[PDB]
């Protein structure tokens, strides 16, 4: 009973659609968020209404929302903006304000959360077209920028950018054109999954990786279940990656919103579907992966006809954690008042300083 | 299947078995690991797991439970008893 | 194919050479494994978890939790840390 | 193409 979903409680932010969010061991970082509705979204003390211009954070530990009173400049880019992790920072490219299409941004902001400051790359170059829905990785050092519509007509580029020199190029080797897609990597090729236009979700029996090495697309024939089949062609869901291994989670295909949660493994390209299913099936939320290997997921519109949003949290465990993790769990259950210990009593009672980070 | 700890004074065997495996069965790998012969041995013979109460429900890996080896009457010495720490 | 070790009151425990594998220490230290420092109640649950972990990885079926006393909670934690498991 |  571990890999089931699990929802969290404990002031929560409220209900957000189209944000993004990633994960470490500590905090789980939730970035942007948009929701039309006036007296669910803070009323009239939201200045950004209906975009959500907060940055928020989950500390796994105590589990405490925290709204981060950062500085610099916010992007205002707040719905289906692009975000990643690298390292103790966070990396935000593409995504659009509001109406959707009038205003969409093409250039990096970096975030530190130890510093908890906010500046933007100056990278030269030929940057993407301003577009929003991309998917973007970092591999080897390097970002890999694909998809995303610019507001009126598709995109299929896959720009790289160079964050040693800070330099934009176009990648020049075809997959069709589509926008709220998935991406994952194993360090040689680049994998698409799902997707689609405003009319159609493309099929996940078949998916394209571009192969660094030979600079060219090729088109690999998944192998299906037992007896369950392919995953149902879906949009606008949600991708982690452990391993060599890609969770996907969510999304709807434009008139059926999809509650289930597949696995590939990018060796032997075998789909896994996983006995879980979702309290509530949500699509256009955020999902993120922490390094233990729990799978934390937020937001999301849950009505496709009422258009209802939620702000449920839920976390399962993808993989057999380690004992470590395991011991921290129960240890945190069972003894709550280890919060306000200070780090020196922590210390005598023997935590190592990691375990402390992670507690306070 | 079924999972089980033999335990004989300060020893502890870590094993996994079938329930359709007989107790000669666990006599011989018990012989292969510590060799001993298995007539030289008793647990608490040749009735197989099934309907000697070990059950795939009550041995899970995450508690298996125990059996008494005897080469003499049985000595299982007991693990080490946790501490106690106030919650400050 | 067994791999033994010995707890710090002197107890012992013989398991699988890939069971014992899982924790990076012991594969690094690798026949017999002395611990001065680990209790008996604390090793035999960590060989608990070297069964558990070894029969439920990559498994699609649903795992069940790992039960564990609060007591041992915190001198299971450091011998986690420590074996790297 | 709604981007929430």
């Amino acid at each position: 009973q571990l890999n089931r979903f699990v929802q969290l409680s404990g002031r929560p932010p409220p209900a957000r659609s189209g944000h993004r969010c990633v994960a470490d061991n500590t905090n789980l970082y939730v970035f942007g968020g948009y929701n039309p509705d006036y007296d669910e979204s803070g009323g009239p003390d939201n200045e950004d209404y209906p975009l959500f211009r907060e940055l928020w954070r989950y500390h796994f530990a105590t589990g405490v929302w925290h709204q981060m009173g950062t500085d610099g400049y916010m992007p205002r880019e707040l719905a289906s903006m692009s975000l990643v992790l690298h390292g103790n920072n966070l990396l935000v490219f593409g995504g659009t304000g509001i109406p959707f299409g009038e205003s969409n941004g093409n250039d990096v902001h970096v975030c530190n959360v130890k510093y908890k400051r906010w500046a933007l790359l100056s990278c030269r170059g030929k940057k993407p077209s301003r577009i929003y829905g991309q998917a973007m990785a970092i591999i080897n050092g390097s970002l890999y920028v694909f998809g995303g519509t610019t507001g009126y007509i598709y995109s299929t580029d896959l720009h790289k950018l160079d964050l040693n020199t800070r330099e934009w190029t176009q990648l020049k080797p075809l997959p069709e054109e589509r926008y709220r897609h998935e991406i994952a990597h194993d360090g040689q090729r680049i994998y698409i999954l799902g997707g689609g236009t405003s009319w159609t979700a493309y099929s996940l029996n078949k998916i394209h990786a571009y192969n660094l090495e030979t600079n060219a697309w090729e088109e690999i024939a998944t192998k299906p279940h037992e007896k369950i089949g392919f995953p149902a062609a879906r949009r606008c869901h949600s991708c982690v990656q452990i391993k060599n291994d890609v969770f996907i989670c969510g999304g709807y295909n434009g008139e059926v919103i999809l509650g289930d949660i597949w696995k590939l493994n990018l060796q032997t390209f075998q789909w896994v579907k996983l006995p879980a299913t979702m309290p509530e099936p949500v699509y256009f939320h955020c999902a993120a992966v922490t390094p233990a290997g729990c799978m934390y997921i937020h937001g999301g519109v849950v009505n496709i006809h009422e258009n209802k949003r939620t702000g449920s949290l839920f976390k399962i465990w993808l993989v057999v954690p380690s004992l470590l993790e395991l011991a921290w769990e129960k240890l945190l259950a069972a003894f709550p008042n280890l919060a306000n210990l200070s780090r020196t009593q922590l210390l005598h009672l023997g935590l190592t300083q990691g375990l402390i980070e992670r507690l306070k | 299947d079924v999972f089980l700890m033999i335990r004989r004074h300060k020893t502890t065997i870590f094993t996994d078995a079938k329930e359709s495996s007989t107790v000669f069965e666990l006599k011989r790998i018990v012989e292969g690991i510590l060799k001993r012969p298995p007539d030289e041995q008793r647990l608490y013979d040749g009735k197989t797991l099934g309907e000697c109460g070990f059950t795939s429900q009550t041995a899970r890996p995450q508690a298996p439970a125990t059996v008494g080896l005897a080469f003499e009457a049985l000595c299982i010495e007991p693990f080490s008893s946790p501490p106690e720490l106030p919650d400050v | 194919m067994y791999v033994k070790l010995i707890s710090s009151d002197g107890h012992e425990f013989i398991v699988k050479r890939e069971h014992a594998l899982t924790s990076g220490t012991i594969k690094a230290m690798l026949n017999e494994v002395n611990f001065r420092e680990i209790p008996s109640h604390v090793l035999s649950k960590v060989c608990m978890y070297f069964t558990y972990k070894v029969r439920y990885t990559n498994s699609s079926t649903e795992i069940p939790e790992f039960p564990i006393a609060p007591e041992i909670a915190l001198e299971l934690l450091m011998a986690a840390n420590f074996l790297d498991c | 193409l709604r981007g929430g």
